[PDB]
């Protein structure tokens, strides 16, 4: 298990092109078969392409053929994955594993396995957009002890990041501003909850501060009971 | 279609042991050289063990030789991976992987992948779950989103199930992968996109999250 | 075991191009992986290229990569093998076998196997040349019974065919004019022996008639004892 | 380098039986799915049988099922093919073939291929061999060619070995594949290209042809 340096991910719109690569940094790789594995968010792993040691034999997955091209420059200890006409189905994290072959040999058993860090490829037709902030109101059930959780939903913004705070940073105890999710629209969305004493509910007023400077926009939005 | 479903794995203190199972469906594990690969952030996918056909000859990474054991049970069509004397560096998501048959419909086949965690100072933790119905300001804005927020669970692995009334739901489900918190527990979100018609045309909606199989859930209704 | 019609062999000079193909004649092939096997004269079999069922994954042998290209039109039930920059190492008979995969399935076991007839690809830098006829003289040992075998060697001619006879077709009992051999020069060569009563040796005179009309040339050459 | 050397095969009358052997070197026959393919003029290369890994599941062409048997002997590392109840259509050159491992140094591996002949009215026939030294007209023309002519042998399979004095020779050997004669026996030629220096610098040259292992040979010398 020896690491290769992986490069060439990033963001693009559908139909665009990106190139990934893995190279050896300061050493010479024992040339052998190489493959690329990707994992879409929330889904399992899948092989997208493989190339033989000499670089002459190439596999491609059916949802990938024609658009992708694997290659390698053994003089540079580098394998490439040229991706063209990218679609939203290609948004995933791509890895640089070496395949597991039918070995039958003491040379295929103890061959060095090479791995890449894993770069994110994002294919989105969206761009800069301010967020839509919705109040996640407290519930009908408020014990005069504590147990009062309110939040605010930050929907359909682009791109990362967004800074969330409560009452202009006054309130800080107990907030969980969750990581954002990418949805089928290409936009991001997250929410930020606090849990707060219920005796202050109705007397203390809570507003969450939701900055998206990529679009130069905040929202401070109340979370009052219905 | 053939399938490889994984079971086993969990939380263990240094020195403990686990056994991962890989249920083979649609084919027998003996003719096909299976292997295990683990996934860790910044570590990519690294092969830790692989079995090579009837001769029983086995490959092991240097860091797991003498501790891990690959094995097939053909009377049960299952690929096993015994993991003894576990250390902190063994913490990863372990995937069941087959030989690669490159001229076939897909090239390789993968298991779902179960989390294996090895730590000492951190105990088990059941998740805190609160479910929010769509806000009135959002339903008045022609769209509806159910927000299920999960926090304070260890280890960092959950699976979320959404249910209209009682039937499981298919589409519009977006759940992030668990993320470490400040108290070194984990958090996760689960959103269910929804058009205002289906929200008002259903008696209830529920977000079932299970961590170590732990069905915790919440139910909301327009009423 | 079901036959495909194979076409597209023949002769060419080094650096040229030829295209082989196998198609189904009157039926639709169950689409699966296909390969090409060749056999150089006097040598064993070897795989030159393979292609997956969908046509997206291609193998090539190392002595073949870059110069050859396998492809398939599943709408026409046809697989192709475009061969470019042909060399003398490519002179062989090419077959259209289906590969033997790691099956593990009741579908890969009883899948229909497809075969081609086997076409000859000849890469030669030679062209029309008359033959050089050498006498294969009888031996020091002649029993007055029979046992006298003489012949004439037909060396370095191009191309096939060559017509051999003895004494202008008078002598016909016992002649074996062997099939021709292709050598490393690109030219053909054969020999034709008769075995003849030894009592006629020294009195009867034998000349073999060696026509190569492709170059418009015969030779009638004696076979006398030394 | 791994190798697959074939033995067995020969001439048999309808109803007889044979066993072909495939000696595996550099690997074990169990992990690798081997098969047999037969070669006949106008019939190309057709797979007749193949064994698929430890499960012992086997494929047979429809024309050989119930007559032929594929088998592995791992204690001897040999792939066998028993051929019972042979018919005339079974006559072909049978090649030992392995699984195809397409990401490897070569793709597939082949045995040398032994001839299997099934006929009734034709008996065995040893070959007639005559060897001709280079003619004086040719040596005066700066080149020399030894001509070895083989005729009247059945079945149609021979292997020719050339020998300077006693050491086997490498280059300039051109031997045609056997061809059917008018009396339905077979004929073959074997030429040895030679520069006049080596012909006069050697005590003798010999052309060894073996049919059914049948060493028949001739020796010529410049003297």
């Amino acid at each position: 298990q020896v690491q290769l340096v992986e490069s060439g991910g990033g963001l693009i719109k559908p139909g665009g092109s990106l190139r990934l690569s893995c190279a050896a940094s300061g050493f010479t790789v024992s040339y052998e078969s190489m493959g690329w594995v990707r994992q879409a968010p929330g889904k399992g792993l899948e092989w997208v392409s493989a190339i033989s040691s000499s670089g002459g034999s190439t596999y491609y997955a059916d949802s990938v053929k024609g658009r992708f091209t694997i290659s390698r420059d053994n003089s540079k200890n580098t394998v490439y994955l040229q991706m063209n006409s990218l679609r939203a189905e290609d948004t995933a994290v791509y890895y640089c594993v070496t395949p597991e072959r039918q070995c039958k040999q003491s040379t295929c058993y103890a061959r060095p396995r090479y791995w890449g860090q894993g770069t994110m490829v994002t294919v989105s037709s969206a761009s800069t957009k301010g967020p839509s902030v919705f109040p996640l109101a407290p519930s009908s059930k408020s014990t005069s002890g504590g147990t009062a959780a309110l939040g605010c939903l930050v929907k359909d913004y682009f791109p990362e990041p967004v800074t969330v705070s409560w009452n202009s940073g006054a309130l800080t105890s107990g907030v969980h501003t969750f990581p954002a999710v990418l949805q089928s629209s290409g936009l991001y969305s997250l929410s930020s909850v606090v849990t707060v004493p219920s005796s202050s509910l109705g007397t203390q007023t809570y507003i969450c501060n939701v900055n998206h400077k990529p679009s130069n926009t905040k929202v401070d939005k109340k979370v009052e009971p219905k | 279609e053939v399938q490889l479903l994984e079971s086993g794995g969990g939380l263990v203190q240094p020195g403990g042991s686990l056994r991962l199972s890989c249920a083979a469906s649609g084919f027998r594990i003996s003719d096909e050289d299976m292997g295990w690969v683990r996934q860790a952030p910044g570590k990519g996918l690294e092969w830790v063990s692989s079995i090579y056909g009837p001769s029983g000859s086995t490959y092991y990474a240097d860091s797991v030789k003498g501790r891990f054991t690959i094995s097939r049970d053909n009377s049960k069509n299952t690929l096993y991976l015994q993991m003894n004397s576990l250390r902190a560096e063994d913490t990863a998501v372990y995937y069941c992987a087959s030989a690669l048959e490159p001229l076939s419909e897909p090239l390789g086949f993968w298991g779902q992948g179960t989390l294996v965690t090895v730590s000492s100072g951190q105990p088990k933790a059941a998740p805190s779950v609160t479910l929010f119905p769509p806000s009135s300001e959002e339903l008045q804005a022609n769209k509806a989103t159910l927000v299920c927020l999960i926090s304070d669970f260890y280890p960092g692995a959950v699976t979320v199930a959404w249910k209209a009334d009682s039937s499981p739901v298919k589409a519009g489900v977006e759940t992030t992968t668990p993320s470490k918190q400040s108290n070194n527990k984990y958090a996760a979100s689960s959103y269910l996109s929804l058009t205002p018609e289906q929200w008002k045309s259903h008696r209830s909606y529920s977000c079932q999250v299970t961590h170590e199989g732990s069905t915790v859930e919440k139910t909301v209704a327009p009423t």
